[PDB]
């Protein structure tokens, strides 16, 4: 039966799904985005006041692991709850008309920031656009860094590397990557934070994007 | 493109504006009319948006003489200004002969007013359909006409959502010369099967009128023993 | 697309110009009519503006004849024009046959200037609905009309912003023949379920008829005794 | 899209070409008026463009007849040709029934001439908004009116660019029942108020008139003593 | 967008395609008006567009009657058609009247068909501008009126190419009630201030009318004496 | 943009529809007039299309009556219609007066004519100029007019594709009251001057006017002493 | 509470948020960023007038580091300066309509200009464009001059490379990376002052995008 | 002070700041691309005239570097200046609005042809464009050069590389590189001109984009 | 005095500079290119005839590199006397309006097939579009020839390299680059006939664009 088939996507991803997930953005998720802004910052901090030698080229600082995994994490949870308010709106979209599509382009309009949210912001893709990637770090950060760390450590090591530059570009991978944490961190708030309005203001057309009777009929 | 003016042909040769105009005629409450044993009746269906409207007014079932009906289903204003050029136009006719001989004369004069807003531009068609019947020198008379101006004569018809339910059972299940008290039964049968199950139909609209008399609208009473 | 003009059906058969219309009906104030034992009442809210406006002016309940009112919402020179059409409309009438035997026809006049503006190219439909409330020959008349040239007839009904509150609340309260006084409660208790409560309703317009009297404007402190 | 021809409402039911007219009057020069005991005033500011002008000159207080007084603002030929409307329907009114009873009238009149060229296609609103202050058999009258054909009574208002400043100092300021004096200081101290310091008030027309008179056109030196 | 209409407003409440009208003003030939000692004067510069031109001819100088005159500025048939509207609209006084009391009016009934040509679509306005000069019965008067149907009375003013550069010499230079040799001095000067120098002026068209008397067009050799 | 209507201006103030109108007279044949001792001239070109064309027919100089001739350049259709407007504009006058005093008056109503076309939508302009040449109570007159309306006198003057290269041959070798036969063969030379040499100049057309006679139509033998 | 949510949204980013970031860049920033391109020029002048040998291969230039990092951390400011506006704009974005869009387009077109200064001017994500760097230098300066020169220094110590001209690039990278530096500093001074005035002229419908009453309506 | 903030901005940079460059683009500047025509012209007919042997790879030519140097000054100017005119420009760019837009079309025609000239012309962004380098030669052309011929440097010194057409290849990097010089200044002289016209025809619209009464109003 | 300035640009490249140009290309330019086409099929047939051994890897044929160097002179010719004609465009671009442009729209026009024979024709920049280099060869073909063949000397000199195929190469590399000579002056001699043209029908409007009077108005 057709009808309890789509009645069945909807029950299970309503409006308050969807709801749930603003309130969350709303409080916890631009807290702990912070704190990692701040961890970030803090680590900063700490490598712009040292001097590197080749003992730094034998051990990978945890303290910059940490907070990378840290952000890959809530990366994580914000797509996934992005993907929700997507499913919610996603399984709403009417029959295809070309008219009464005022409300479609409400969903469609919401639909693009979500978008622009997990794609251009969370870095979650395998390859960049030809417009690239805008966002300063993806979720795949820990591995860009760990990978471009390992190239400059083999280097260093082996005869290792005799280049002065080298050994301070070691440095400035362990100081860029957490500047790119701490500008990701400031551009995802804005992107959350304009989320939470462009929902809150249009939530009522994403779930009815059609209503109206036939008054004018008999 | 050839989509958007009265006045525009498409390459195939079709008005697409008045296509559209007979799309809102679907929209409409379901109504039937058919012949019988010397006379003919008309069924009509009715949305009852609430319990705080006044059911004993506006009509879906109208006279337009002692012995013509109509019933309309499309836009609701554009159905009262066609039904009222349906009354003074027979009235005209009365006026100026004495009598009304045809009825379909009474209906092609409300057809070329409908083609008439087929053709000009500066105007949109009306979007509705009606059913005439009534008796006349003929004999008893069932017509149709739509936005196009187009016309038929039946023995048993039907407009409004309903339409394609009901012609389909009246196609199986239609015999002529039946007496009222069949047909009228016939007609409910053949409009329950346009509802969709578990929807029941409240009281309908029945007007029956026979050779030698005059219309004769039922009450909801008399309607109900055929529920 | 077919969303531009007055003249141009969509392909499901829409007038998306008059669906229009009918949206800067919802920006009006809510006002509201219900019959009740031998009568009528109308009852309106009102936006007070500034306290720099003056109060026993421009009035949301307008008087058609002495057995006839109306109230209106939307665009309010579009509505002034219509209440003014309705009002010589009445005279016409009385001056042709004596009297105005049935409401409905009034109504239905100023409807089809309305519908007339939904069908030429060149106007632009009123942005107005309208209840007319009164006594006739038939007895107590409640209908509302709106931009489309749509007419009904209720037992209660509302018009404005608040229109969908206040026919819910009426759809669960209303009992028919209440004694004015009560219906008159019933209608405040009403209105005031369509404001979003901290928002508090000030001095409403209420005007009622009873059959074999003239209307009634109650004034101001009369009004007060039911806030 | 929705925004380019009086006949189009916008999907929210708006007409934005009305909207846009409507801006043309807040390019205008501040005026305002006020009731006060047993009367009425205007005083107007004005753009004096160079000391090559003549001053004695297109008067921004304009009598529609010896009872009645208007000011606008916005485009000033509209404002001109709407002036001559009104004058000339004030003498209909007077040549049909020998007097004017009710000003709300004359104001109608010119309101729905306005109205009309919000409706049909082939003609722009009038870019005016107009203050008409006079006596009547009522007492003494204050309405304004603007391009959409909205009326509406107040005791004080204000058009022109400073409207917004000259509003608010009024609601904080305004008693009704001031003697003439004082409602003339009152009315230059809020005139003052929607000014940007630094730039300071020359000479502005001051218009009253008092039950049982005349209109009475302040020269110069008498508005002098007020600034 | 908004450009393209006379009929459009844009959203700051602009008439664009009026606007535009007053840029063809800009493109003729410059024209100055004064008042002085019991009286008006025009002068006038003129493209010399070749000596095959003949002189004696197609005057930017026009009576309109004995004690009235106009130059104009901009497209020259829109201008030609202009003042014959003037002219009969000056004579249908007299006849009605006997005389012409106040030139304010002849120059509002000409501004008022300008006006009306910014407002019903399916016309452009009027690309030009007016100067009138005359005596009446107030005294020596001069206005001026452009394609917006807006009009201004003036002691100094001017129209066309140069107009600004002439308005400033005027600013600084005009004084009231001059005897007429230094008032067409001065406005010889003002004239020549707006040439670009290198560029000299060839001789000059210059009316002038007194308090009592008709008006004087000056001869080519009188105008002479000045140059 | 502001290209394609006759009632749109551009930006800058212009009417390029008109403009455009006027490139529609540069494809004519080139045609000159100039006035000599007491009388004045016109001299026509003609396309001569094949050998199987009839030249004793469609002349290119026109009597307009026997003291007033036209030659016209651009649309053949537009300048028969408006030679004929112009036979019976002459006429009227004649009816009403007795006598056409001054020929401008007949040139300006033919320019008014044209006028009006580049001001109201749903017509284009005339693409046409002409030259008037005549006696008249001034003395021997010499006009041209084109699509805009715009009008001037002349001593010599032409009009057609050869125009500017005639114009300045002219501006060169002009001298006023020359005796007929060297004005003719001024003429003559001005024409072959606009040729492209290698190209020769068959049999043109060539009338003249004096004071105190009729016009004079030249016939091929006489016109061809001067070639 | 749906409201509630929103106006907390926009207590916290206000204009006085957005104004406070644009005196700043009308003062302090602006003075920076001179400072910032007096620093390279004159760097660029050391370098012009130097003879490289391999002892130039050796260290890496503490002059260069230093204008370097001084611009890294204006550009890291700017950006989340920039990020502050594009909060206060974006949270303020109405309710998605199809008229009524007037202050909406200034809002739009206000966030493009603030796009290009971060995206494009401040060069600030992993990836470019198609549309390329149009930017002279991005804000991972340092880190692509250290990669530049230390591949130039491996080749010229180890044999090193006798390559004369690969001697002359060690000095090229030297200049080059201090006239970028010049180069993107005047760039970004306009950026900025066209900020400054894009803001202060459309400062109220970036605020307010929708006003007017129901004045027609009863 | 809004309103002084943007007095401040266009004080600073005037319509004399702007017409002083072009001042000097008439005059000096077309005058300094022509010698850098001339000595890069003269240049390749020394290279012409050359028998390039081992000897060649030896030593960098400083003729060459001479001519690139002086090339790469210009363009460092050209493009400052270009940004001063752009700085006039974009502080004068007005409210946005949908209509009174004619000036405001002048001024954005106005900077597209600075961008050409800054970005297309004088090659300044760390990337070119997906339209490429239409223009023969950068402002990095100097490390470009030595770059280019410090790879054949090191191939024909080292066992030095056989190849007859790798010895060719030296001395056409040479050649080529002082083409590039000739034809980048023929174009670049157009683009100057151009310019030039471009802004002494506009240049009142420019600063002026709206200007009117409202004399159809009071 | 900004006309003074306006009158010196369009004094000195006047209508007969870009005429003059126009001659040439009429007689001389079109004759060089077709004796370049029939030295370069020559040099293919002798090629073509030719087997390749080891010999072959060791001198650079000076046939090819003569015939090469001639279409690079060619080449560059075109392309400055290309620059004349569009300076004598350029600056008569004039005064920007949203009207009256139906001589600038000849302008932009003419300037169109001009950027098409100098960017893509005479391949001059330093990089493609992404619509890619649809000419055969370049200005740099000598350049791109030499490269091309010592990647190919140096694999067959060293061990050289045993690859049949790899010595087939070396001769392909010979044959296709005379290929790519005659295709591209076939080409080449196409675009110059249709310059001729567009420039000859269309001169009046490239030199006044915009004409006529105020007749309609005094």
């Amino acid at each position: 039966k057709r009808a309890a088939l789509i009645q069945n996507l909807r029950d299970s991803y309503t409006e308050t799904s969807s709801f749930a997930v603003i309130e969350e953005w709303a409080a916890g998720t631009l807290q702990e985005i912070e704190g990692i802004a701040k961890a970030a910052a803090e680590a900063h901090g700490v490598i712009r006041n040292s001097t590197y030698g080749r003992a730094q080229a034998e051990k990978s600082p945890e303290q910059l692991l940490g907070v990378l995994q840290r952000y890959q994490d809530l990366c994580h949870n914000v797509y996934c709850q992005a993907e929700t308010i997507r499913t919610v709106i996603a399984i709403r979209i009417p029959e295809h008309k070309e008219e009464d599509n005022l409300g479609v382009a409400v969903q469609h309009a919401v639909l693009k920031i979500i978008d622009e949210l997990e794609i251009k912001t969370l870095g979650s893709g395998e390859k960049s656009g030809s417009g690239g990637a805008p966002t300063p770090i993806g979720m795949y950060a820990l591995r860009e860094y760990l990978s471009a760390r390992s190239t400059v450590e083999d280097k260093l090591l082996g005869g290792g590397s005799q280049s002065p530059s080298l050994l301070l570009e070691l440095r400035q991978i362990d100081a860029d990557f957490m500047l790119k944490v701490e500008l990701a961190t400031t551009h995802l708030s804005t992107m959350v934070r304009a989320v939470i309005n462009a929902y809150l203001l249009n939530w009522k057309k994403l779930i009815q994007p059609r209503t109206g009777t036939d008054h004018m009929f008999s | 493109a050839y989509d958007r003016a009265i006045t525009v042909f498409s390459p195939d040769g079709r008005l697409f504006q008045v296509e559209y105009a007979r799309e809102a005629v679907k929209k409409g409450s379901t109504a039937l009319g058919m012949k019988f044993a010397n006379g003919v009746l008309l069924i009509s269906d009715k949305k009852v948006r609430s319990r705080l409207i006044e059911q004993n007014s506006i009509e879906k079932i109208q006279l337009i003489d002692d012995y013509v009906a109509a019933v309309t289903s499309g836009l609701v204003a554009d159905a009262r200004v066609l039904v009222d050029f349906a009354r003074i136009s027979a009235q005209q006719e009365k006026v100026t002969y004495g009598s009304l001989v045809n009825i379909e004369n009474l209906v092609k004069r409300v057809a070329d007013q409908m083609q008439q807003y087929t053709q000009y531009g500066g105007v949109r068609p009306y979007g509705v359909s009606l059913i005439f019947a009534g008796i006349d020198q003929i004999g008893p008379r069932l017509f149709d006409c739509d936005p196009a101006g187009t016309i038929n004569e039946y023995k048993a018809t039907a407009i409004g959502s309903g339409k394609d339910a009901v012609v389909s059972f009246l196609e199986r299940e239609y015999k002529e010369n039946l007496p009222e008290k069949e047909a009228v039964t016939l007609g409910i049968k053949a409009l329950k099967s346009s509802l969709e199950e578990g929807e029941e139909l409240k009281a309908p609209e029945i007007a029956s009128i026979t050779v030698g008399n005059k219309y004769r609208i039922y009450d909801q009473e008399e309607v109900k023993k055929f529920l």
